[PDB]
């Protein structure tokens, strides 16, 4: 190294913190960012399954694809709660009412992107020939991650939000203006 | 800008915090010295007879 | 060249998925144009920063496609929605639409840079590898936002078909009609479901916590390496 090693935790810890901070500013809230951060695991599980089931390894290619997968599931979660939060705030719509109207408005764009990207990386996962080692490594991580993140997030995000909204509010959950 | 942040105290905080930890991080990596390089560089030619 | 090729295939595959949902040539063409615009611009940014075209930057391009195409989809879809939720004409619909998401797109790019920048900071030999991805991907996202604020809206306002209030092609004859019909019902099925998960909830934190321990479980198991050995069509034999 040697010269020392294992910088991963530090840099991802700070990465985690900056993301929370950016989300705090985005929502003007210290608590709502969690209803987005909680989705991180949802893509990682899939990336881990595919890698393991395929005999792959935790390497550069696996790390970067995961960040990408986390990025997108973060982006989907952010737009969802951004829609739910606005409906409540701008319009009067109450918690549930808005969480469901948002998630429903968000389902399609989410599926369009997931399947476009999952299909897109298929060539990589299917790759043979020069550099297929790298190509396979990149593709299978992203494919696994995108699948779980996609299916899981569309259900878990609306949850994350109401649980978080309820745990850190005052009034309320009823329609209004 | 002030009016913007008067209604968005949290966003104001975020900028200040991000700036602070950027500086904390900077402090770990920054070299330490009495002075920076201030002497002008010299080259010496040495020969013997 | 093999990565360039999958890059092209990925764009073709994207176009076909876009078409499945947008069900129109000119609409599918919008996200399909955004991609090559951002990617090509990225090469320019790489040059301005003295990077080279290498395995890592090329894969950054590939991964960027997911981020890129998503910016475009989000913009175009939201207009398509607006237009079907009001019957606003295309030009008017994107204006309303852009004003609605424009701020989020920019905000999201910033939260995202927070997830990719940090790796530009690994130390040693290692660090130079991760850095290729950071800059490629972060740059691409930046350009993607620019493009989403400049080309995409312009393209949306001129190439999108007027949609009538309430129309969801649900009454189109052929595959689309059946697909359009299938998606709506499935959507309601989706909303219904979520509707029930919210009436409960404690059962799903349990699930989450399973997934999380599962995740952590698999992680500590998965061996770690750096870069794979490639068959490069050559090798040597030492004789001593
Ligand atoms: C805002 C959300 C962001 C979420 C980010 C979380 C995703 C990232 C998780 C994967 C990171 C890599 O995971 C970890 O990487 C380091 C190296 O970098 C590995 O460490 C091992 O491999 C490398 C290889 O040179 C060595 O530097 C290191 O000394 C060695 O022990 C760990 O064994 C591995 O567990
Ligand atoms: C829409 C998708 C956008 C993504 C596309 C990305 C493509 C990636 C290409 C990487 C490899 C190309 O590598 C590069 O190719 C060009 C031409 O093809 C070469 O350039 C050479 O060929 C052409 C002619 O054929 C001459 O104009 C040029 O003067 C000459 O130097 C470079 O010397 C080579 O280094
Ligand atoms: C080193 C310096 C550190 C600075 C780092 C910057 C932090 C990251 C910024 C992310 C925020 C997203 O981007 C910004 O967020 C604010 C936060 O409410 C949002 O603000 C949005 O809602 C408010 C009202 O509540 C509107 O007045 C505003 O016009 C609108 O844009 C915007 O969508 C967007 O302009
Ligand atoms: C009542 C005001 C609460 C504002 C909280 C600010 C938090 C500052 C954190 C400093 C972190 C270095
Ligand atoms: C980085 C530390 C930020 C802490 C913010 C806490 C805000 C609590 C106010 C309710
Ligand atoms: C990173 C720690 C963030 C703490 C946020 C606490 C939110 C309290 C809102 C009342």
């Amino acid at each position: 190294e040697r010269l020392s090693g294992n910088q991963a935790p530090s840099l991802y810890a700070i990465s985690l913190i900056v993301v929370f901070l950016c989300l705090a500013a985005l929502y003007e809230s210290w608590s709502i960012p969690f209803s987005v951060m909680l989705v991180v695991p949802l893509g990682v599980i899939g990336a881990l399954l595919a890698a393991t089931f395929r005999g792959l390894t935790n390497d550069v290619y696996f790390q970067v694809g995961l960040l990408t997968t986390i990025g997108l599931s973060a982006k989907n979660a952010i737009l969802i709660v951004e829609f739910a939060k606005d409906l409540m705030d701008k319009e009067g719509k109450g918690l549930i009412e808005a969480t469901l109207d948002a998630v429903r408005m968000r389902l399609r764009p989410i599926l369009m992107t997931s399947l476009a990207f999952i299909l897109g990386v298929m060539p990589l996962v299917i790759s043979t020939g020069a550099g297929s080692g790298a190509q396979n490594a990149v593709g299978t991580g992203v494919m696994g991650g995108m699948v779980t993140a996609t299916v899981l997030a569309i259900f878990f995000v609306p949850v994350f939000f109401v649980v978080v909204r309820r745990r850190f509010s005052r009034k309320n959950e009823d329609i209004e203006h | 800008m002030p009016n913007f942040f008067i209604d968005r105290p949290i966003f104001a905080w975020v900028i200040a915090i991000i700036i602070m930890l950027a500086g904390g991080l900077a402090i770990l990596k920054l070299p330490v010295a009495q002075y920076p390089t201030i002497a002008p560089p010299a080259v010496t030619i040495s020969a013997s007879y | 060249h093999e990565v360039v090729k999958t890059l092209v295939e990925a764009i073709i595959l994207v176009f076909l998925v876009m078409y499945l949902f947008l069900q129109n040539f000119r609409a599918t063409l919008i996200p399909t144009i955004a991609v090559p615009v951002v990617l090509l611009g990225t090469f320019a940014v790489l040059a301005a920063f003295g990077f080279s075209i290498n395995t890592l930057t090329m894969f950054g391009m590939v991964l960027a496609i997911g981020l890129l195409v998503d910016d475009a989809i989000v913009v175009v879809e939201n207009v398509e929605r607006v237009m079907a939720e009001e019957g606003l004409p295309p030009k008017e619909a994107t204006r309303k639409s852009m004003g609605q998401i424009q701020g989020a797109l920019v905000g999201i790019a910033m939260v995202l840079s927070a997830v990719f920048v940090p790796m530009a900071f690994f130390g040693g030999s290692t660090g130079a590898i991760y850095r290729q991805f950071s800059i490629t991907i972060v740059s691409a996202m930046a350009l993607s936002v620019l493009v989403a604020l400049i080309l995409t809206p312009a393209l949306c306002a001129t190439m999108l078909k007027p949609i009538a209030k309430g129309d969801h092609g649900e009454g189109k004859k052929g595959f689309f009609g059946w697909f359009n019909r299938m998606f709506e019902k499935s959507t309601h099925h989706y909303t219904d479901s979520v509707g029930g998960i919210l009436r409960s909830t404690g059962r799903y934190l349990v699930l989450y916590l399973i997934i999380v321990v599962g995740m952590a479980y698999l992680f500590v198991r998965l061996p770690s390496s750096f870069l794979p050995d490639e068959d490069q069509g050559v090798f040597m034999t030492m004789v001593q």
